[PDB]
RNA sequence: UGGAGGACCGAACCGACUAAUGUUGAAAAAUUAGCGGAUGACUUGUGGCUGGGGGUGAAAGGCCAAUCAAACCGGGAGAU
RNA sequence: GGAAGACCAAGGGUUCCUGUCCAACGUUAAUCGGGGCAGGGUGAGUCGACCCCUAAGGCGAGGCCGAAAGGCGUAGUCGAUGGGAAACAGGUUAAUAUUCCUGUACUUGGUGUUACUGCGAAGGGGGGACGGAGAAGGCUAUGUUGGCCGGGCGACGGUUGUCCCGGUUUAAGCGUGUAGGCUGGUUUUCCAGGCAAAUCCGGAAAAUCAAGGCUGAGGCGUGAUGACGAGGCACUACGGUGCUGAAGCAACAAAUGCCCUGCUUCCAGGAAAAGCCUCUAAGCAUCAGGUAACAUCAAAUCGUACCCCAAACCGACACAGGUGGUCAGGUAGAGAAUACCAAGGCGCUUGAGAGAACUCGGGUGAAGGAACUAGGCAAAAUGGUGCCGUAACUUCGGGAGAAGGCACGCUGAUAUGUAGGUGAGGUCCCUCGCGGAUGGAGCUGAAAUCAGUCGAAGAUACCAGCUGGCUGCAACUGUUUAUUAAAAACACAGCACUGUGCAAACACGAAAGUGGACGUAUACGGUGUGACGCCUGCCCGGUGCCGGAAGGUUAAUUGA
């Protein structure tokens, strides 16, 4: 039936993408928590 | 415009079937050129380093294809093709 | 005209609907309108802060001017119009020198009338002026309480103020609540009543009605789960508390009225 | 003459009343045959808002990513 | 076949097309593939994104607030699902085409000339600019028949005829200004309301004229001696290439598309802002700048393949599930239901036998007809259109499609096709036209009645109500336990209590602030009850709430 992940791009990225998580406190230390363990990607960016 | 960026620009001759067919029958040459060049630069360049008459120069970008190598997981690089249309006045030639 | 429906369908059977011949049917006029936009009841942390608000239909902002403060300049009155904003009709009113506002619509008011506003202005209703300048015992709307702030009291359809007490700077009004309260005799008033007092008379008939009007569902407390509410869930139909609000606070009696600024104004409570 | 309605019959559309099949399924909630609404308290697209001692709830403790009488992930933590 | 077709958006990201290969992958083989390897493939001033403008909402200089982090918000600045300039037909690739080619156009800018000239904004005003329902008149897409043109006399009786098959296509633009809708026009004087200014908007006063302006589908003309065009003639690697090219009209029916953001009506009273038009302030005046015609240049960049009712998206799979927008052929039909076909796409990626029990999905049944069973569960039956007929009870609407019954095919006549619908030719009129009247050829075409005829059966299929009687509960339509419960539960219109005087109670926030509401007691919140009709009796001792301050009692504080 109707399942749970629906996708979109605009929406995957302004909840999720480079700049949403910079914006904040919390999301800068996610990309420092990511950088630390030394992601390939940090973001979902294209 | 300036040309030392000019030269800069054309890569190469692009050879193909389609490539050979417009240069035949419509009188226009293929190039890959440099992925950031313009319509304006093409122009400019073409003109001055073949030394003929260009009508328009329409755009494309090709995306690279994904390969494997030994199970490797690889990008082939994106580029830009250039469709040039010479006005039916200048002839150009293989030797 | 407050007319009853045949009932043609059962919804429509209860319905009495308030048809008013003299509105102006057609635009309202542009220059006077804003943007409005529904808030769901719902403040700037997007919770709830009032339940029971949303849906409804569009509505547009007319700009009403309640603090009537052209002067000594008749105006006369072009139309009525309906205001989806409040109860009451309002009127478009042309000043002699060129400017059109809105009003509130009082009683006896019709297209043609003339009206007025000043310190100097003649007693008969749609006349704006401050107060100790009107007689006492008289009837009066769109009261201010404090002096250029604009009317604020019986602004909705039918309601009123009678001014029983002129004693130095402060009159005496008998609010519609039956309260008696002091205000500063500088305010303008308006005189006579608020027009469409048979506002009230008017019957939705179908729930679909309050829906259009931006009401919203009300779950009876007694209804839900003990957690959601104090009134709480019961096996079948059970009750056994004081009636309370969601939060707990005591209802059916309790007065919250708390404020020991605005007290010295207050006469007596309505009863 | 007129064209009111949470009006009527009825497809798309929305839903889920019964029966059987399915129950290591064609499917971690379906199919087939019938069934209810279908101009509205309707339905649906794109985007936004509300965050867990919270939301939201035409109120079933329902719903919040196939997990809800207090989500998920990492920590206290080798809780006991 | 209202899709199992064709085109998009989303989402995917090369799956597209060619060659080549067959290990693995494909529920079997596979020489095939959406698999492997190599190559090719996406061409834009006018289609989108970008860009200009804003919605909700977000961020937010200063600012307010907060132990810290941070929260709120002003000027701003972002944010489309909305508003903003402009391109069409044909030809072509193995794979792109509104992009390439042929023709024919269009828009916005820059410079230039020339003629004329009051130009200037972040300010002013118009415009942009907005609901539901309904009605029906004008049309077009489109289709059917006829005329036309090309071919056909046909495997078996009959077919030179009222016979058979196929075609009968043509756009934007430009000129024209029609069915329709809207609105009086023009000139002069004054007023300061439009935050300052205004010659523009609004207001007032005369003067004067009756047609004036605005809007507008489609038609007609051009576009077009062009294209496309059944086919035929040449060559062919048999895949195609080249040449030539008939007719290319008329009547009728007709949308859910357009006129129409219109018109009529209702109440629940139906975005914002920029481009756009005009008014002027600072200003600048032979400069600048504006208006028109001709010339001239520019229009950047990114997306463009393919899939989108799915083997390519969401479901772990090539998954009987899920996914928004657009187009809408024929005969029958009320119809986008249904049945059969067209354009077009497919035969659902294990077959081959056999023809047991049993299970699944169906078809048929003597005599009986609920005797079955928790229960008529399931099955059967009803089923359409017109006409006739229809009860208790009723809130007068209903109940009601109550129930029940009757005709229903074909052929002929009334009429070699009627009533209607459309309306040619002609004649007359004209403020001469896309005009008016007359006019009735052609074309289309119900319904009925009478006479006949076939069959067991004519609503012959698909399609398409089971009905009636008594009673519980709930007034009603709705809503609900995604995934065992749709109800008698929830909501409900209404009723009552009570709170609340506006800096409202209340609610969210340590606070600022916000919602309540740009509302104001005919308002708003909370609790209960739950349409309508009849009514709502007793009790203040208990808990609670509201009023009272006399006494008795009592906290910090002060310290005899
Ligand atoms: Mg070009
Ligand atoms: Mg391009
Ligand atoms: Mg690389
Ligand atoms: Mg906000
Ligand atoms: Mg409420
Ligand atoms: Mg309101
Ligand atoms: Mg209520
Ligand atoms: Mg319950
Ligand atoms: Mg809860
Ligand atoms: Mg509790
Ligand atoms: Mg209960
Ligand atoms: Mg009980
Ligand atoms: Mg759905
Ligand atoms: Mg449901
Ligand atoms: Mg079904
Ligand atoms: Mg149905
Ligand atoms: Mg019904
Ligand atoms: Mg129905
Ligand atoms: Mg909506
Ligand atoms: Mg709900
Ligand atoms: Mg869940
Ligand atoms: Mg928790
Ligand atoms: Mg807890
Ligand atoms: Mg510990
Ligand atoms: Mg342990
Ligand atoms: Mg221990
Ligand atoms: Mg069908
Ligand atoms: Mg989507
Ligand atoms: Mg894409
Ligand atoms: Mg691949
Ligand atoms: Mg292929
Ligand atoms: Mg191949
Ligand atoms: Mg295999
Ligand atoms: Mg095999
Ligand atoms: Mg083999
Ligand atoms: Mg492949
Ligand atoms: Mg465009
Ligand atoms: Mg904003
Ligand atoms: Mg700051
Ligand atoms: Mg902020
Ligand atoms: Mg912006
Ligand atoms: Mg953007
Ligand atoms: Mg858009
Ligand atoms: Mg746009
Ligand atoms: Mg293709
Ligand atoms: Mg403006
Ligand atoms: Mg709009
Ligand atoms: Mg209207
Ligand atoms: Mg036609
Ligand atoms: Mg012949
Ligand atoms: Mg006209
Ligand atoms: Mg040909
Ligand atoms: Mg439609
Ligand atoms: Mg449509
Ligand atoms: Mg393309
Ligand atoms: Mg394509
Ligand atoms: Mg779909
Ligand atoms: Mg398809
Ligand atoms: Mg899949
Ligand atoms: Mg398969
Ligand atoms: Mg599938
Ligand atoms: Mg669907
Ligand atoms: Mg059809
Ligand atoms: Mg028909
Ligand atoms: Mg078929
Ligand atoms: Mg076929
Ligand atoms: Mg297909
Ligand atoms: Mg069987
Ligand atoms: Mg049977
Ligand atoms: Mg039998
Ligand atoms: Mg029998
Ligand atoms: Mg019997
Ligand atoms: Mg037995
Ligand atoms: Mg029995
Ligand atoms: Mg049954
Ligand atoms: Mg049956
Ligand atoms: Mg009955
Ligand atoms: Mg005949
Ligand atoms: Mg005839
Ligand atoms: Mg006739
Ligand atoms: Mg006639
Ligand atoms: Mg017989
Ligand atoms: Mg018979
Ligand atoms: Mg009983
Ligand atoms: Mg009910
Ligand atoms: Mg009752
Ligand atoms: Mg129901
Ligand atoms: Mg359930
Ligand atoms: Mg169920
Ligand atoms: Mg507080
Ligand atoms: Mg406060
Ligand atoms: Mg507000
Ligand atoms: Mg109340
Ligand atoms: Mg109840
Ligand atoms: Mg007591
Ligand atoms: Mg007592
Ligand atoms: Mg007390």
């Amino acid at each position: 039936m109707k399942r749970t992940f629906q996708p979109s791009v605009l929406k995957r990225n302004r909840s999720h993408g480079f700049r949403a998580r910079m914006a904040t406190k919390n999301g800068r230390q996610v990309l420092a928590r990511r950088r630390a363990k030394g992601r390939a990607r940090l973001t979902v960016s294209k | 415009i300036r040309e030392e960026r000019l030269l800069k620009v054309l890569r190469a001759p692009h050879v193909s079937e389609k490539a050979s067919t417009a240069m035949e029958k419509s009188n226009t040459i293929v190039l890959k050129v440099a992925k950031d060049a313009t319509k304006a630069e093409i122009k400019a360049a073409v003109q001055k380093l073949f030394e003929v008459e260009v009508e328009v120069v329409n755009t494309l970008v090709v995306k690279g294809k994904v390969k494997r190598h030994g199970q490797r997981i690889g990008r082939r690089s994106d580029w830009k093709k250039a469709y040039v249309t010479l006005k039916e006045g200048q002839n150009l030639d293989f030797v | 005209a407050v007319v009853k429906c045949k009932p043609t369908s059962p919804g429509r059977r209860h319905v009495v609907k308030v048809v008013n011949p003299e509105l102006h049917k057609g635009k309202p006029f542009a220059p006077l309108l804003e943007k409005n936009s529904k808030s769901g009841g719902r403040n700037n942390n997007g919770r709830i802060t009032t339940r029971h608000i949303g849906g409804g239909h569009k509505q547009a902002y007319r700009i009403v001017d309640f603090k009537r403060n052209k002067d000594g300049i008749p105006a006369v009155v072009e139309r009525l119009e309906y205001d989806p904003n409040r109860s009451a009709n309002i009127a478009l009113v042309l000043y002699k020198d060129g400017e059109r506002r809105y009003i509130l619509a009082p009683k006896g008011l019709k297209a043609g009338d003339q009206i007025q506003s000043g310190v100097d202005a003649a007693i008969k209703p749609g006349n704006t002026l401050p107060m100790r300048n009107i007689p006492v015992g008289s009837t009066v709307h769109n009261v201010e309480m404090k002096p250029g702030k604009g009317g604020q009291l019986a602004r909705s359809a039918g309601t009123y103020v009678q001014i029983v007490a002129r004693d130095g700077a402060y009159v005496t009004l008998r609010l519609r609540s039956g309260e008696m309260r002091k205000v500063e005799a500088d305010c303008r008033a308006t005189l006579g009543e608020v027009g469409n007092a048979e506002h009230m008379l008017r019957v939705l008939g179908k729930a679909g009605a309050a829906r259009w009007r931006g009401v919203r569902p009300t779950v009876r407390g007694t209804a839900m789960n003990p957690v959601d509410h104090p009134h709480g869930g019961g096996e079948g139909r059970n009750f056994g508390k004081h009636p309370v609000t969601p939060w707990g606070v005591q209802t059916k009696g309790k007065k919250t009225r708390s404020n020991k600024r605005t007290d010295k104004f207050i006469v007596r409570r309505r009863s």
